[PDB]
């Protein structure tokens, strides 16, 4: 038989994350925009949640960038806004969702460019 | 000093690295070595620089030497050609 | 009604009559490979790379230019429509110079990918290629135009989005070169967009010539702080220094475009930048020292000085979070002399109702306007992506633009009513001709620039405009949600400052000189040390050493909008969040914390210790700050007028003139801009 | 990646020609020595059904008499056009497994012979520039090839979304990759089945009633390399 | 809601298991400090056990608790059946790492991002 | 090399060196990129 | 009690705020005319009941809830604040 | 273009129906890839029953377990997708039975059905955190003895949070929070253009 729990699945205790990176890390759920350089829209389809950016100090010996934040390069991809919000809640990371913004329909017709008076 | 004017300041400590050691640099600097090669006086408006050696060179590109004032320079070799 | 049903591969999508074949595929979700078709640019049909095959039809049709018709099935992936792409891509590539490892639009090429996805694997062009002489179109755009696929999107943008109408096609055949016939530089704001809009890497950015390659660039989405339109932008950072800022689309604010200033002044962000907290030494020179010592220099003076002896002249690019941390601090020593450098008239209701100081007809409401009364501002150089708005709505719709300022280049046909603030009274009386024009307008909008307000009779100019808006509203009988009066700003931290109750103008500091002054990012000359009391103890809180630094007893370096999760708000009150693209440099710290820390070293210790808390703070003083991307609908214009009617002031005959008369005026304004080597190169090119 | 140099097949013939004597030589030195047989015979016997149940799948499967070679059963590549005999052992002691491994070396010389005798003239990589990178001369003279070289090296093949478990008879046993693929150029999951994760599990059962010394033989007869097990 | 029970039907039954594990660890701390020649005090170690057992005191859900002890039991097994040598155990004490202050002023003085 | 001498290209070395690792001639790695964030130097003239 | 600022965080189109907004429409102008320096801030919250925040001297802020209060009660509460 | 025989896509398809019919209480979906591979999908409760039928049925003997793995689709409510690939030396065919398990909803163990799974199930617990009831001895296999966190989860940082160095002061190896000297450069590689309808 099933048991009842109203407790938001929080599994922060099982994930195995250091305390500092669960209480000081804000992740943003956003649908990636399109670099204006290209006109393809296949990278503006799935929602992604990305952890907040952290220190990137220069390395003294070779000048390479060095980072102390483990969750930096991690960007998880989630198909829908609801599912991504769920991941933040059970993992205990703070979230600030940004609504998808899709190009509004635009009316175009080759005839217009040859308008008597535009 | 180096190709890009990389010279540790008089106070920087990476200079400790060079203490008792040679800071590796090359006397032969490209910015200068290309200059020596003379401008090729081709007689066609557009010429191609395959890079020298064909497959053993750089991607083939055609240069427009039409501008009378300036000389075409292969984005790859740096070789210059004038009409 | 008005809903044809067309099938895209038998999906029965339904589209308004008028939708093109390419558009029909988009709603199903398919994407026609396309070049020369941009959503906000006119259809041209030059490339013919979009040929698709409507069912039961002899020839393939041009997607981007074919009005869809009832019943048609698109057959986008039909064997035919693939030969119609496998054979076009054969041609674009045939005359193309293969210098893809030179073309810095390497991974940002809509022609390799559309070739790797929709084209063939080889080549049959055993013949020779062509070469086109390059052009020095400007100091920002590098036109290696041997790359050009003659797609004419530049010639469109340069005519349709921006009103330059300079770039054009020259010649016919395979040596049609799309470059200026005579070598005249493409000098205009909105110029850099050509880079972003040319899918080929023929003309690309000259500063960001070869510093990076796109796969590496980590892309953080943030907000434009150089201008008050608050254009959305994406800061591309590699290994921790910003490499490029390119637009990201916001339908309402910047729809895929950004100004020349806010994409080539990322270089200014990297020099003359403050990093360590220096203090004035006995000798009289600023000496770098640890925070602890620099902060207690300031804290000790703060404890000694009482209210109205401590003042803050904030201004420029400071965020809302610092602005509330500076007010909460100076009130905990009871001086409410917090002020901003840009004077907004505050004798009637100012700062109290939130419509006296906002462009409340939305940036997207310029599209549905009828007559715009530009009064005393050059939008072209004060809000370039709002000038574009009136550009599009004068072209695609029919806005009748009228300017009461200097006759100035506006990229559109305006009516120059005159250069006199009192003729505003002329229209209010109904004496001037355009009085009827407005009478004829069902949805009119006045726009009073902040720079007109910055003159001495600015209080009178606002009152005079409010009177005219009042009877314009009465005569037109315009509906309540249509809002005629709006005023646009040119300083990013002005709407936020006025929102948090900061009182505009340094007039209050002028009448009583503070023993102490926190210049929170102020590089303006609003008060100078000669003007200050003998002590002249002032501490600069900012990012670049420009005017406030060398006259500063303490330097507390801060960050810039590329380097903090702060909030800003543009002119119609849409609050927006900058995200940290790069960690702040040196010992430099986030603006809000420096002030929280100074407070803890002083004993009045601001209650907020984590950003989320500083925000919750913003919520108690003001609503917009916490709700992002959300314009505030209602306003109270009627009570604003009543107080305007009480105010009596004289508009002096001196013509109202925008400070940015021509584009050299525009390139260098704020600190980051001034510190720009690219902006400096642009300035000398004009001069 | 690249065509065989013009002298390799002659040199592979000379090695294969004389290699069998070399197997014959350790054959004499370590196959009848009473000391080897005693150390190897009747040690780590694994019964046929137990071998299938423990997922042994290798010489360990064949040594106890189960007849399974992914090279003949499910012929990958050309293993359908080469003739060889799987060396099935009978009883399962570590000797029968050794003898099988020595036979597979001999049977592989039979397969290597056929490959040198019948290798076709042709190209070494599929001609789809979308999947295999364009030739050095072509990328330096044709634009379609530079674009295909640039995209393939910088971004990738972008394999179509799907998932597959492909097993080949690696010398240790069945080596399989379960590659789950989104449409992206980089994989989503790649479970390397290691012939060896299963074999090492069998050590406790196989090394039953055995001395400290027998365990050294038991690991040796599983041919376990910890790279595959640890992955 | 409507979840299936892993091993404990309710926080009550689950807590029973936690008690057992605590006891287990409590009885084990001394042995480890001797079989690993660790340079710690049994009392000290036993407090650490308490620390951990409470670090996760907030969990209210029965299922999460049950896994927590499964995992906890596994750790004990690695320390009583000794497969975890000193380096592994002492890591719990975070002996070498320099502690970071949590005071705002402290962080301000040291790190860009707190 | 005697029979078919190699190609000389007026940059190639004439004295080739062995492992210089223990000897002072050894490579010591260094970043060759110049400074990135130039700083505002304080005015040396007392205000 | 030195009064420095009063913030009326009304919430537009909210049932309770009706009284607050009515006050703004009918009496705001008057209050300002009377106190022509004090900054009375009309701001617009959301999904929050209206709050008449008041900032007294030396950084003390005080709160009076205006949820579901009549137009004159809002007027009376405002008048009580600037004593 | 690879050669494809539809003989298999038909044989395997039919078998799929056969399995489904015989085990309808658990089989949710049964598909054959375009690559001629069957992939019965079963409710997690059908782990024991569906495997056993395949291990011991005359018309479907699937004696050895090729592999047990768990893809992790973070979006999917049930995060893990335990996949069991089986081989039938009798019928020379492989099938894959895949179930779904969330982080704290354990799956049954099949060590009974195939003892091969004794190790792989420990591997799935160590890397992904799924738990297997009735497992003889479930304990970390691949990770370090004191490792905290399940590594192959998509939400775990590649570099991880701890790294080891020898400290003289304490004369013993000691974890420290990871500090990397050149962070993993995260090249963005997806192209903004799709390839086909799929
Ligand atoms: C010296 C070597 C140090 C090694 C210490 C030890 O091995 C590590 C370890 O504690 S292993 C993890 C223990 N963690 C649990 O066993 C879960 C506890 N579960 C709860 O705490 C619940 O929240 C509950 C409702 C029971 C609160 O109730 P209560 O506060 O315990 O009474
Ligand atoms: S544009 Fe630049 S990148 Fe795109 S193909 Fe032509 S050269 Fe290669
Ligand atoms: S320049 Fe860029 S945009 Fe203008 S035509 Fe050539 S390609 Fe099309
Ligand atoms: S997009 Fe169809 S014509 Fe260029
Ligand atoms: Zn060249």
């Amino acid at each position: 038989q099933l048991i009842t729990v109203d407790e938001k699945l929080d599994i922060t205790t099982l994930t195995g994350v250091p305390e500092e990176h669960i209480k000081t890390r804000k992740v943003r759920i956003f649908v990636p925009a399109r670099n204006n350089m290209q006109s393809g829209v296949n990278n503006t389809k799935k929602w992604k949640m990305e952890f907040d950016t952290r220190e990137r100090w220069e390395n003294p010996l070779m000048g390479w960038a060095s980072t102390a934040d483990p969750l930096s390069n991690m960007v998880l991809t989630f198909s829908a806004k609801e599912d991504a919000i769920a991941f933040a809640e059970k993992n205990g990371w703070s979230y600030d969702v940004e609504e998808k913004k899709v190009p509004k329909p635009k009316s175009k017709s080759y005839g217009a460019n040859f308008s008597w008076n535009k | 000093i180096t190709h890009t004017g990389q010279v540790y300041d008089e106070k920087d400590y990476r200079r400790v690295r060079f203490v008792d050691r040679q800071k590796e640099v090359n006397e032969n600097f490209a910015i200068d070595l290309i200059a020596q090669q003379p401008v090729n006086e081709v007689e066609h408006r557009i010429i191609a620089c395959d890079g020298g050696g064909g497959a053993l060179g750089h991607p083939k590109v055609y240069i427009n030497l039409d501008k009378e004032t300036k000389t075409g320079t292969c984005g790859y070799c740096g070789l210059q050609f004038k009409q | 009604s008005n809903l044809i049903e067309v099938f895209v591969d038998g999906q029965s999508v339904m589209v308004e009559p008028g939708t093109t074949v390419l558009q029909a595929c988009e709603k199903v979700g398919m994407q026609i490979p396309r070049f020369c078709y941009h959503e906000r640019l006119s259809v041209a049909g030059n490339c013919r790379m979009c040929l698709v095959e409507i069912e039961k039809a002899p020839k393939v049709v041009a997607a981007c230019a074919m009005p869809v018709m009832k019943g048609w099935n698109i057959l986008t992936n039909s064997e035919k429509s693939k030969k119609a792409r496998e054979g076009v891509m054969e041609f674009l590539l045939a005359n193309h110079p293969l210098d893809c490892p030179i073309c810095d639009q390497g991974g940002e090429c809509d022609l390799q990918d559309q070739s790797m996805m929709f084209g063939s694997d080889r080549s049959r062009f055993l013949e020779g290629k062509r070469a086109v002489e390059d052009k020095n179109i400007g100091p920002l755009v590098k036109t290696i135009m041997t790359r050009c696929i003659q797609c004419t999107r530049c010639i469109r943008f340069a005519s349709e989005i921006a009103g330059v109408d300079d770039l054009g096609t020259t010649g016919r055949g395979n040596d049609m070169q799309v470059g200026t016939y005579i070598e005249k530089m493409f000098m205009s704001e909105l110029s850099g967009n050509v880079i972003d809009i040319c899918p080929v890497g023929a003309l690309t950015s000259k500063p960001y010539a070869f510093t990076a390659r796109p796969w590496e660039t980590r892309k953080t989405e943030s907000i434009d702080v150089m201008d008050a339109v608050g254009s959305n932008i994406v800061v591309s950072t590699r290994t921790g220094e910003v490499m490029r800022i390119l637009p990201r689309m916001h339908e309402d604010i910047n729809e895929e475009w950004i100004s020349d200033k806010t994409r080539f002044a990322y270089d200014g962000l990297k020099r003359q930048r403050l990093t360590e907290p220096m203090v004035r030494n006995e000798k009289g020179l600023l000496t770098y020292t640890s925070w602890e010592d620099a902060l207690s220099r300031v804290a000790g003076m703060l404890q000694n000085f009482e209210g109205n002896a401590v003042a803050a002249i904030a201004g420029g690019l400071v965020d809302a979070e610092a602005l509330v941390a500076l007010k909460d601090l100076l009130n905990k020593v009871d001086s409410d002399n917090l002020c901003t450098e840009e004077i907004f008239p505050t004798e009637g209701a100012g700062t109290d109702l939130r419509s006296n100081y906002l462009l409340n007809t939305t940036i997207a409401g310029v599209e549905e306007a009828d007559v715009v009364l530009l009064v005393g501002t050059n939008p072209r150089f004060e809000a370039p992506l709002f000038n574009a708005r009136i550009r599009k709505s004068w072209l695609h719709n029919d806005l009748k633009v009228a300017l009461i300022g200097s006759p100035v280049d506006l990229t559109y046909r305006y009516d120059h009513l005159g250069d006199s603030p009192k003729i505003l009274q002329d229209i209010a009386s109904g004496r001037h001709s355009f009085c009827e024009v407005l009478k004829d307008a069902k949805k009119p909008m006045v726009v009073l620039g902040s720079s007109a307000l910055q003159r001495d009779d600015g209080a009178a100019i606002l009152v005079a405009v409010s009177n005219m808006v009042q009877k314009i509203r009465v005569t037109t009988g315009v509906a309540a949600e249509w809002k005629v009066m709006n005023i646009l700003h040119r300083i990013a931290s002005q709407v936020a400052a006025l929102d948090l109750g900061y009182k505009p103008g340094v007039e209050a500091i002028r009448k009583n000189p503070p023993k102490m002054l926190f210049l929170l990012g102020a590089d303006g000359g609003c008060i100078t040390r000669q003007d200050l009391p003998k002590d002249c103890f002032i501490v600069y809180q900012g990012h670049h050493g420009d005017v406030g630094a060398p006259m500063a007893d303490v330097i507390l370096p801060g960050a810039a909008y590329t380097e903090k999760s702060a909030t800003y708000v543009n002119t119609e009150g849409r609050a927006q969040q900058t995200k940290v693209a790069v960690t702040p440099p040196g010992l430099a710290r986030e603006d809000w914390k420096i002030i929280r820390a100074l407070s803890e070293i002083a004993g009045i210790t601001l209650p907020y210790d984590t950003l989320d808390q500083v925000r919750n703070r913003l919520e108690e003083v003001s609503p917009n700050l916490v709700r992002y991307d959300d314009i505030e609908e209602t306003n109270y214009f009627q009570q604003a007028s009543e107080l305007a009617k009480l105010v009596n002031q004289e508009v002096l005959a001196d013509p109202l003139v925008p400070p940015q008369l021509t584009i050299k005026d525009f390139y260098m304004t704020d600190s980051i801009s001034r510190a720009s080597q690219t902006m400096a190169k642009c300035v000398k090119a004009v001069t | 990646h690249q065509d065989l140099p013009l002298g390799l097949l002659d040199d592979i013939y000379e090695f294969s020609k004389n290699f069998s004597l070399r197997i014959d030589e350790v054959e004499e030195m370590l196959t009848n020595n009473r000391i080897w047989r005693n150390r190897t015979v009747d040690i780590g016997v694994v019964t046929a059904e137990d071998a299938l149940n423990y997922g042994f799948s290798g010489v360990m499967l064949r040594g106890s008499g189960i007849q399974w070679d992914l090279r003949k059963t499910q012929p990958y590549d050309v293993y359908d056009q080469v003739e060889f005999d799987v060396p099935i052992g009978s009883r399962g002691d570590c000797y029968d497994r050794y003898l099988c491994r020595v036979e597979e070396m001999r049977q592989s010389l039979r397969i290597i012979e056929q490959c040198l005798n019948k290798m076709p003239p042709g190209e070494i990589k599929v001609d789809d520039a979308k999947v295999s990178p364009p030739k050095r001369a072509e990328m330096k003279t044709s634009m379609e090839s530079l674009i295909h070289h640039f995209k393939l090296y910088t971004e990738g093949y972008q394999v179509p979304p799907g998932a597959t478990y492909t097993a080949i008879e690696a010398p240790k046993g069945e080596f399989g990759v379960y590659l789950v693929s989104d449409g992206s150029s980089r994989p989503y999951r790649c479970k390397i089945k290691a012939p060896g994760f299963a074999h090492l599990a069998g050590l406790d059962k196989m090394s039953k009633g055995h001395m400290l010394a027998d365990v050294v033989a038991i690991i040796g007869t599983q041919d376990i390399v910890f790279g595959e097990i640890d992955r | 809601t409507s979840v299936k029970p892993i091993f404990s039907r309710d926080l009550n039954e689950a807590k029973r298991r936690v008690r057992e594990l605590y006891r287990a660890w409590y009885r084990e701390v001394p042995n480890t400090v001797h079989l690993m020649q660790l340079d710690i005090t049994v009392k000290q170690g036993r407090d650490k056990v308490r620390e951990m057992f409470m670090k996760n005191a907030h969990v209210t859900d029965p299922r999460v608790v049950d896994l927590l002890v499964i995992k906890g039991k596994m750790e004990l097994q690695e320390t009583i059946k000794v497969w975890k040598q000193r380096t592994h155990v002492m890591r719990f004490f975070h002996e070498t790492e320099t502690p970071r202050p949590k005071d705002f002023l402290s962080k301000f003085y040291m790190g860009h991002d707190p | 090399p005697t029979t078919n001498p190699p190609t000389a290209r007026k940059f190639i070395w004439t004295n080739h060196k062995f492992n210089v690792s223990a000897t002072p001639e050894q490579y010591v790695p260094y970043s060759t990129t110049r400074k990135k964030i130039h700083e505002w130097v304080p005015p040396s003239t007392p205000y | 009690l030195g009064l420095r600022e009063i913030r009326v965080h009304l919430c537009q189109r909210s049932p309770g705020s009706q009284g607050v907004r009515d006050f703004i429409v009918q009496r705001y102008v008057e209050l300002k005319k009377a106190h022509p320096n004090l900054p009375i801030l009309i701001r617009e919250c959301s999904e929050v009941q209206p709050k008449l925040w008041a900032r007294y001297a030396f950084g003390q802020e005080k709160t009076v809830s205006l949820n579901n209060l009549s137009a004159d009660e809002v007027t009376r509460a405002m008048q009580n604040v600037l004593s | 273009v690879r050669p494809r025989s539809d003989v298999t896509h038909k044989q395997l398809s039919a078998f799929g129906e056969y399995v489904a019919e015989i085990l309808p209480k658990y089989v949710q979906q049964v598909q054959v890839s375009c690559l001629d591979e069957l992939e019965i999908c079963i409710h997690p409760d059908g782990v024991i029953p569906t495997l056993t039928f395949l291990r011991d049925h005359t018309n479907a003997q699937f004696k050895s377990l090729a592999d047990l793995t768990a893809v992790d689709v973070p979006t999917r409510q049930n995060r893990f997708e335990i996949v069991y690939n089986l081989l039938s030396l009798r019928f020379n065919s492989r099938i894959r039975v895949k179930t779904y398990a969330d982080e704290l909803t354990p799956i049954d163990s099949i060590v009974s059905v195939h003892i091969a799974a004794n190790w792989y199930e420990r591997e799935v617990w160590d890397m992904f955190g799924v738990f297997f009831f009735n497992h003889p001895d479930l304990r970390r296999i691949l990770t370090d003895y004191g490792f905290e966190g399940h590594p192959f989860r998509k939400d775990f940082p590649l570099t991880g949070y701890v790294e080891l160095r020898y400290d003289d002061e304490v004369k013993r190896v000691v974890a420290e929070p990871v500090e990397l000297a050149q962070e993993f450069r995260k090249f963005d590689l997806n192209s903004p253009w799709e390839a086909f309808p799929a």
